[PDB]
């Protein structure tokens, strides 16, 4: 075995304490410790102090190599160091142990979301649970933008109810004429002047980037999306004359 | 051992770093000899020597506070009107610092008492030395003698420690023996070492004044001998805080020395506690941060952290005796320390991003554009939102129509959380007042603060952005993959893709400086006019109140013409007006000072260094043509340096004006 | 595009082919030094700009010259990593 | 020189040669992004090593291959395999119809060691200086390059 | 100046102020365009980018 | 036990004790086990919120509610309810009932898990043999103890609340 390590007087390190640093100590390094390595330490003075050599030394010698060794309590223990080669496997395997942000640190969930994607060395494949869980799929895939078997029209129609029906809201209320008589027919021409501005965008957007992921085959291309755009246009315009009628009605 | 600590290397400059040894070829090497100077890390020789560098020079830099803490007791002992403000601090303004009469400078003393002449001194010392008994020039004295005793020990252990300590050394590398000698023995036995000192020193001075006997027959009763007074004289039941010392304007003593008997006894319970308790979670962040870097980041996050929660609770948690009234004193306390959290603040992000770039990182870093790009959302959410209540209320307010902008009279953003937060103080129904001066009365909370807290959140969280993403990005980026191999601190990687100046972590401190000086100006002048109008201030023996401001924080703070026209113009009018005025000369001549010193940084910040490089080689033609030839060739400032230059320029000058703009107010209304 | 250039004051350094992050430059073979080489760039479509080249040219002014051209850029030139212009 | 195989990266899903890295969102983007630079290399050990898109990564005994957007990150690697002695490592570029481009040791041989067959390319024969001025040559081929 | 608009009324130099406020703004505006370089911004306009 | 075995190990006091008194899940299929942890834990889920929602309504914070009555509601939650105005409740049915919707119909759970209403179980491994991870099944006692226990406690809170004030 190593010359070093054998015999070594109890006064210069305990056995329990030796024995823990050549645990934290990695095995390689065991027969030539490196530099400020405890190990290093122990090696540097159990061949100068032992049964053959020097037994004795001054009171400030052993003193400050009392305070060179470990105290027998900063050094991992067997279950530590287990804790830290699995969880650096884990995280070198692509697996992360998952987490979630506190009051200025995180909780361990105790749970392993796969983290890197199909593709590995793809950035935004990185599979999450707020995109890539079930429910956030299902919910992506089911809206009016994605949903599976919906024409064009009534994708637009959908959007454009949603928008011009919540855009009534912030004009109808704390505007400028949020006190008037009316006050809410106000709100309804701005929300359908807001629905018609976001329109005309669209119809720039479908006429210099042309989406072609909503025309049926063999249609001029683009089609899709300006349909779509119309149709966002024309359900803005019923959302917002429909939330304007529940306002002045109830 | 010591035989090696010789002076050779005094004459040999630059010795501690390798990349200087070539000799000053030009003026560069002077910046970076000093700018080398405390980097351990990079000088030369092993890593036992960079513990010894950093153990002993704490050690010096401790010896140097005591010995301006010694240099503060013998100016409170000997050239201070400390007597007469124990005598009567309701009437004498605090003044350890006179000025001597040379070029005029005379008109720099201002009456502070009948007998005194001197500089209103507003660090809290006197307030202090009465809450810590101190009485009679001797006990100063003491403590001035003790302090200096303190500085010369320290710096005696700070040389010794550079060769005590060996290449075996490792007792800086104990952790746990550190956290938990530290916890227990400081923060547990010298916390009840301090309310053994006041339950046996002050308690028996600080009644003895308060119960009217200034005298305290001399040293008869003042010289301790007086159990017959009882530790808890004086508590009158009740709750600590719900009632103030109605004589000194102050939590009772007696409550701070069972404060700190229960805080000691706590953090020993903690240290026995500390044996067996939560772990095996932050276990990672145990083995990846046993560095100097990372713990010196976390050590200053920590204290800046506390230095700002001290700032907050020295105003209106009055601790102090006859210190809630000293206006001046009670600004000084908040604002010092709120730079000094910004400022500590800062420096943690920086070392946070020199041990990214030395250590290895954790987990977080492999999702830094989620964490880096949700934070940039929010900027953008709070500052479009936040700052343009301002710009809203502003505009209609300029238009004439007041019932559309934000305030209480108007549209309203009422404070519900802070409204509902009626937890802290819970104190009764009404206000404390000492002499003619208002104690604390609770801050009502309405739209106007609603916006300024939206504000300080907004800068906070700007200021933690570019601080995050300076950490976040230091080893690589997708604009340069290899900014791992560049270093911590460098200028750029050059004029390619695009352009890529400032990407460095450094340089993000650099923005991030800048950011927290705008994120706690706003922090400062909140407080400044806020107190003023809301708390400080005269009182009328109707129970009617006339506050400092007159009340404009609710009526003019929602827009940002009344942040300029009823904050810095109006409330500047005593810095403006202050030549000739014998105490507040200086702060008018600094408030000067502080604006040429901020102009003067714009010419490092907006410049680069090639047309100073050029003006330089056209100014050594001339010269040279008189054969004046510096063998130290003169180069222009290195980029890095001129952005460190205009930085510390600009943030030194906007702090001065601010420091005289507020000093020299409250010096006058008091 | 940039435009890197190499001037007859070359001495064969070899260190601005190193200190390019990009593969730009190149040594050939010459006869107009006592190295017996020259730097080339043959592959300056790929020349992000860094000027790191200039930064290690110890000849008296630059033999290796990098003249940015903006109004040029293609996405090589500019490191473009989200986006694909291809 | 043998041009590889090197298959499109949304096509060698769970590869062997793929070494173990921890895998962030540093990686080349995906939806947006066709156009990918490969390089391979064959190692020793497994040695840590650093992957330019944050992260690290431990190599494998035979041999390696890696996907990146940019040539930049690809070369940068190669440096830090380099620094570990291991040569033999190619960078490919990858067009979107899959056409492999074999880019960086273009000859089979690292551009700072000489190479019989190369040609100065952009070579001026003269000093820096001996450009002509700008100003001369207006309005002809070299309007504003001089 | 300053007193042009208040919470007291307006005056005929409220678009007077109400500029200066504007120009003031627009003065600080462009020290970040001076100060701040454009490496810092490239990144974060990665950043954006990605998001 | 056989069936049982799907949700084994994970009720009782111990975390391992199937605890059942009255053989309600004997002679069950598989599918009927699973359906009746998916009624156990949205009862306990709720549970859990409704205590919570309980005591930040007892102790006096009832916000919305205050500024909606323009009054402050008493703080007895079973009072309270009464006090809060129509439009506020049917909103609360409407949105429950849009989730309620939306996590059945459009986003259903797996049929295996008809409990993963987030839907982990594409993301998650819950097999793997990591120590400072896979501790999924503790956190599901966690979950289930915690929801057992608020079940009784809310009925509890609504018992007595109706009884003994
Ligand atoms: C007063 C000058 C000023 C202003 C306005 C800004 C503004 C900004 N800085 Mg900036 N900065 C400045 C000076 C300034 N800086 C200086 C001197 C430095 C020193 C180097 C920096 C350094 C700096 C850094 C380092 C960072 C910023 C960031 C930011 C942004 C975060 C705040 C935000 O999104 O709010 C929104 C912007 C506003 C201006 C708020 C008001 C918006 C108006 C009032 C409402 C809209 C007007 C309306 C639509 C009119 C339409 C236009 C009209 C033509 C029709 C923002 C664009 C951070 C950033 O971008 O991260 C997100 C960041 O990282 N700054
Ligand atoms: C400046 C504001 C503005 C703008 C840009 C648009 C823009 C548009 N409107 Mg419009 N609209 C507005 C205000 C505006 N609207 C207001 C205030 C009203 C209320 C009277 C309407 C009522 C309205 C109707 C009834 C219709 C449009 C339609 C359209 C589209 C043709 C186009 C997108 C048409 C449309 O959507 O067809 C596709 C259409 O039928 N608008
Ligand atoms: C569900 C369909 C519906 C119903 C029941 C009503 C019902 C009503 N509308 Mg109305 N409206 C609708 C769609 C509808 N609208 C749409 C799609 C538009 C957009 C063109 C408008 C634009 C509109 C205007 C501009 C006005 C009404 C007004 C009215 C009221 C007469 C009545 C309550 C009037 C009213 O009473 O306003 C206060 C009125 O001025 N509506
Ligand atoms: C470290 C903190 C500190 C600071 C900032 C000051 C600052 C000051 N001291 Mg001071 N002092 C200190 C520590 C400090 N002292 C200590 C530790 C002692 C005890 C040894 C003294 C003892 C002392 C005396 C006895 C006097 C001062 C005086 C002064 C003032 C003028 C100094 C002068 O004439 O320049 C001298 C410059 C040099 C010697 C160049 C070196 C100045 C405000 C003088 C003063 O206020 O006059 C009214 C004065 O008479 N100090
Ligand atoms: C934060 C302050 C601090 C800390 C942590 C230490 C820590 C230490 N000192 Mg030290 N020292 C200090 C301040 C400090 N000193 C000061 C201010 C002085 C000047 C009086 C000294 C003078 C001193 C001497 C003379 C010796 C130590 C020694 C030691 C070591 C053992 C002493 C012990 O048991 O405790 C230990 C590493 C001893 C040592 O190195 O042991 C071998 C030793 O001989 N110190
Ligand atoms: C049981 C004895 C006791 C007593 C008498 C006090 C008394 C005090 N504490 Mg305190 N404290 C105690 C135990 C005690 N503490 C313990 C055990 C802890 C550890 C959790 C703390 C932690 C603590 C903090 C963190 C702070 C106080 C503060 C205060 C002061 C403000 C009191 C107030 O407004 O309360 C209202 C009720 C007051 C002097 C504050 C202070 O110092 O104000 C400047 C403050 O910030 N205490
Ligand atoms: C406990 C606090 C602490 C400690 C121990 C360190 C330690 C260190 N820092 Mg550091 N830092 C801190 C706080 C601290 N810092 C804070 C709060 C900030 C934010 C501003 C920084 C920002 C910072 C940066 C940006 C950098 C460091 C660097 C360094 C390293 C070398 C420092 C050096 O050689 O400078 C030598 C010392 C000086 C040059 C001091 C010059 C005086 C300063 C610059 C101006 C002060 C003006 C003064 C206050 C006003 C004058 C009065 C006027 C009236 C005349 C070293 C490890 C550098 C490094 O490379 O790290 C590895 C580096 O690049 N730090
Ligand atoms: C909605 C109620 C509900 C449902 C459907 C389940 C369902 C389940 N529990 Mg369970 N449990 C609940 C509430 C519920 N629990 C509560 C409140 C507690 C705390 C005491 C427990 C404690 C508990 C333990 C300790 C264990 C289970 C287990 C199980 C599983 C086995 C099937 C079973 O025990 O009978 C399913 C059928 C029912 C529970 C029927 C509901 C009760 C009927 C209707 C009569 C109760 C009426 C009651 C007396 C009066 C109501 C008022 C009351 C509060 C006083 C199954 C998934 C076992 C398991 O999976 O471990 C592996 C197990 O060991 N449970
Ligand atoms: C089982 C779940 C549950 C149910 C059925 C209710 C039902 C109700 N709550 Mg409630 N609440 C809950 C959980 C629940 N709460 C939780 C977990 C909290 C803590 C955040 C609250 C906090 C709360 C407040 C502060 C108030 C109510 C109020 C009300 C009543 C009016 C609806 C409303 O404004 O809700 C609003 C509910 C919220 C804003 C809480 C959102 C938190 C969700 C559950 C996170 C997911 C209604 C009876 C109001 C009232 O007048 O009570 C009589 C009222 O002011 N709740
Ligand atoms: C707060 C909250 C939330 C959210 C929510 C939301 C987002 C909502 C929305 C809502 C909405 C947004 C709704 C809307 C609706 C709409 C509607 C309901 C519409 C309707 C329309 C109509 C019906 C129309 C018709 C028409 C047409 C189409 C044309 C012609 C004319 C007429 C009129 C006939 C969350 C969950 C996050 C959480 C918490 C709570
Ligand atoms: S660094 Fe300059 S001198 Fe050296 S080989 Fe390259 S171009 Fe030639």
């Amino acid at each position: 075995k190593i010359a070093y390590l054998q015999d070594i007087p109890r006064t210069i390190v305990e056995k329990d304490a030796l024995e823990l640093i050549l645990k934290n100590t990695p095995k390689e390094q065991w027969e030539n410790p490196p530099e400020d390595s405890y190990l290093y330490t122990v090696k540097a003075f159990a061949e100068m102090y032992g049964p053959g050599k020097a037994t004795k030394m001054g009171w400030w010698d052993y003193y400050r190599l009392k305070m060179d060794m470990p105290d027998t309590t900063r050094l991992s223990s067997e279950r530590e160091l287990q804790e830290i080669e699995e969880y650096e496997k884990l995280m070198m395997s692509g697996k992360v142990p998952f987490a979630v942000p506190g009051p200025s640190g995180y909780f361990f969930t105790g749970f392993v979301t796969q983290w890197k994607g199909k593709e590995p060395f793809a950035g935004d494949q990185v599979i999450t649970l707020t995109e890539n869980g079930l429910f956030a799929k299902q919910f992506l895939s089911a809206l009016a933008f994605y949903r599976e078997g919906l024409k064009p029209w009534q994708r637009g129609l959908e959007i454009g109810m949603a928008h011009g029906y919540f855009l009534i809201g912030p004009f109808t209320s704390l505007g400028p004429l949020r006190n008037t008589p009316e006050a809410a027919t106000v709100g309804l021409l701005c929300g359908c002047a807001i629905v018609g501005i976001v329109s005309i965008g669209g119809l720039i957007f479908g006429s210099t980037i042309k989406p072609t992921r909503f025309d049926k085959d063999g249609d001029k291309p683009g089609a899709g999306f300006i349909e779509m755009i119309n149709w966002h246009a024309v359900g803005g315009l019923g959302g917002a004359g429909f939330a304007h009628a529940l306002i002045t009605v109830f | 051992i010591f035989r090696y600590i010789n002076t050779t290397l005094w004459a040999k400059a630059g010795h501690f770093n390798k990349a200087l040894s070539k000799g000053a070829k030009t003026t560069t090497w002077i910046w970076n000899l000093h700018d080398y100077a405390h980097d351990f890390d990079i000088q030369q020789r092993s890593t036992g020597l960079i513990a010894r560098k950093v153990f002993s020079s704490n050690l010096a830099h401790l010896s140097l506070v005591f010995f301006w803490i010694s240099g503060m007791h013998l100016h409170g002992a000997y050239l201070s009107n400390y007597d007469i403000w124990l005598k009567d601090p309701k009437s004498i303004t605090p003044s350890s610092h006179l000025a001597y009469s040379l070029i005029g400078q005379d008109i720099l003393n201002s009456y502070t008492s009948e007998y005194f002449s001197g500089i209103t001194i507003t660090s809290g010392f006197f307030q202090l030395y009465r809450s810590e008994g101190i009485i009679t020039q001797s006990q100063l004295k003491y403590a001035c003698a003790t302090s200096l005793i303190a500085t010369l020990i320290c710096l005696s252990g700070s040389y010794l420690h550079m060769q005590l300590m060996s290449k075996f050394t490792s007792f800086y590398k104990k952790f746990q023996s550190l956290s938990q000698d530290h916890l227990i023995i400081i923060f547990g036995s010298r916390s009840t070492s301090l309310s053994a000192h006041q339950i046996h020193k002050m308690l028996p001075a600080n009644p003895l004044l308060d119960s009217g006997i200034s005298k305290p027959s001399i040293l008869q009763v003042i010289s301790n001998s007086l159990s017959y007074t009882l530790a808890l004289f004086s508590t009158n039941l009740s709750s600590t805080g719900k009632l103030l010392n109605p004589s000194t304007r102050s939590v009772f003593l007696s409550q701070v020395a069972a404060h700190h008997k229960t805080t000691g006894v706590v953090f020993i319970t903690l240290g026995l506690i500390r044996f067996l308790t939560m772990y095996k979670s932050q276990f990672s962040i145990l083995t990846s941060y046993i560095d100097y870097h990372i713990v010196l980041s976390i050590n200053l996050a920590l204290i800046a952290s506390l230095s700002i929660i001290v700032a907050d609770h020295l105003t209106r948690t009055p601790i102090y005796p006859h210190k809630s009234t000293s206006y001046p004193t009670i600004l000084c306390l908040s604002i010092h320390h709120a730079w000094l959290s910004g400022f500590l603040i800062i420096g943690s992000g920086a070392h946070a991003s020199i041990f990214n770039l030395l250590g290895s990182p954790t987990s977080e870093i492999r999702h830094r554009d989620p964490i880096y790009s949700h934070l940039i959302w929010v900027c953008i959410a709070i500052g479009l939102h936040s700052f343009s209540l301002y710009c809203h209320n502003d505009t209609l307010e300029a238009l004439g129509r007041p019932e559309d902008i934000f305030h209480d009279n108007s549209i309203q953003l009422k404070a519900i959380f802070a409204k509902q937060s009626f937890l802290r103080a819970e104190l009764q129904p009404d206000i404390e007042m000492l002499d003619k001066k208002i104690i604390r009365i609770t801050q009502e909370l309405g739209t106007a603060d609603f916006i300024v807290h939206h504000i300080h959140a907004f800068t906070i969280h700007v200021t933690l952005l570019i601080l995050s993403k300076g950490v976040l990005y230091a080893r690589n980026s997708r604009f340069v993959s290899d900014k791992l191999e560049l270093g911590f601190t460098y200028p750029c990687d050059g004029p390619g893709r695009g352009g890529t100046c400032q990407i460095s972590p450094w340089d993000h401190l650099f923005s991030a400086v800048f950011w927290m000086y705008n994120c706690l100006n706003v922090v400062t002048f909140h407080y400044f006019w806020k107190m003023q109008s809301d708390v400080w201030g005269f009182v009328s023996i109707q129970k009617h109140i006339s506050h400092y401001s007159q009340g404009d924080f609710s009526v003019n703070s929602i827009t940002i013409n009344g942040w300029l026209r009823n904050l810095l113009w109006s409330e500047a009018s005593q810095v403006i007006q202050s030549y000739a005025l014998s105490s507040i000369c200086p702060y008018g001549f600094i408030f000067l000072i502080g604006h040429f010193i901020w102009a003067f940084s714009l010419m490092f910040l907006f410049s680069g260094r090639a047309y100073w490089q050029e003006l330089i080689e056209s100014i050594l033609w001339s010269h040279h043509k008189l054969k004046i030839i510096p063998h130290i060739q003169p180069r222009a400032l290195s980029i890095s340096q001129g952005r460190a230059v205009g930085f510390i320029h600009y943030t030194l000058g906007g702090i001065g004006s601010t420091w005289a703009f507020i000093i020299s107010r409250l010096l006058v209304l008091t | 595009s940039h435009a890197v250039k190499i001037y007859d004051t070359c001495i064969g350094c070899t260190l601005c082919v190193r200190a390019c992050p990009t593969d730009v430059l190149e040594m050939v073979p010459a006869s107009i030094n006592a190295a017996k080489q020259v730097a080339s760039s043959p592959r300056v479509e790929d020349c992000v700009g860094c000027k790191r080249c200039e930064t290690a040219c110890p000849t008296d002014f630059l033999s290796i010259r990098v003249y940015l051209q903006d109004n040029e850029e293609t996405q090589y030139s500019l490191g473009l990593d989200l986006v694909d212009w291809s | 020189v043998v041009a590889e195989a090197i298959p499109r990266p949304e096509d060698l899903l769970d590869s062997p040669k793929f070494p173990m890295f921890e895998g962030s969102t540093g990686g080349y983007m995906s939806r947006s992004t066709r156009e990918r630079h490969a390089i391979t290399w064959t190692a020793k050990g497994q040695a840590k090593f650093e992957m330019p898109t944050g992260g690290f990564a431990i190599m494998n005994q035979g041999e390696n291959l890696c996907y990146f957007r940019k040539k930049e990150q690809c070369i940068a690697l190669g440096k830090q395999l380099r620094k570990m002695k291991i040569e033999n490592y190619k960078i490919y570029r990858l067009k979107k119809d899959g056409t492999v481009i074999f880019m960086h040791p273009a000859d089979g041989v690292f551009p700072e060691k000489v190479n019989k067959g190369r040609v100065q390319v952009n070579g001026r024969p003269f000093t820096i200086r001996g450009n002509p001025q700008q100003s001369e040559l207006k309005f002809t081929k070299y309007q504003g390059k001089g | 100046l300053i007193h042009g608009y208040s919470t007291l009324g307006a005056n005929d130099l409220s678009v007077q102020s109400w500029s200066f406020l504007l120009t003031h703004l627009a003065w600080a505006s462009g020290f970040m365009f001076l100060i701040s370089w454009r490496g810092y911004w490239q990144e974060l306009i990665d950043i954006i980018l990605y998001i | 036990r056989e069936a049982p075995k799907v949700l084994a190990g994970t009720g009782g006091p111990l975390p391992e004790s199937f605890w059942d008194p009255a053989g309600f899940t004997n002679n069950k299929t598989d599918e009927e086990l699973l359906f009746y942890r998916a009624a156990e834990l949205k009862h306990g889920r709720i549970a859990m919120a409704a205590v919570v929602g309980w005591f930040t309504n007892a102790s006096g914070f009832h916000y919305l509610g205050d500024l909606w009555l323009k009054k402050p509601a008493s703080d007895n939650p079973i009072e309270a309810f009464n006090q809060l105005s129509l439009l506020g409740v049917f909103q609360m049915v409407f949105f429950i009932g849009c989730l309620e919707w939306l996590t059945t119909v459009p986003c259903p759970p797996p049929k295996d898990a008809p409990w993963d209403v987030i839907g982990m179980s594409d993301v998650l491994e819950e097999d793997t043999d990591e120590n400072p991870m896979a501790e999924y099944k503790k956190i599901q006692m966690q979950e289930l103890n915690n929801s057992r226990l608020a079940m009784v406690a809310i009925i509890g809170l609504i018992v007595q609340a109706t009884t003994t004030g």
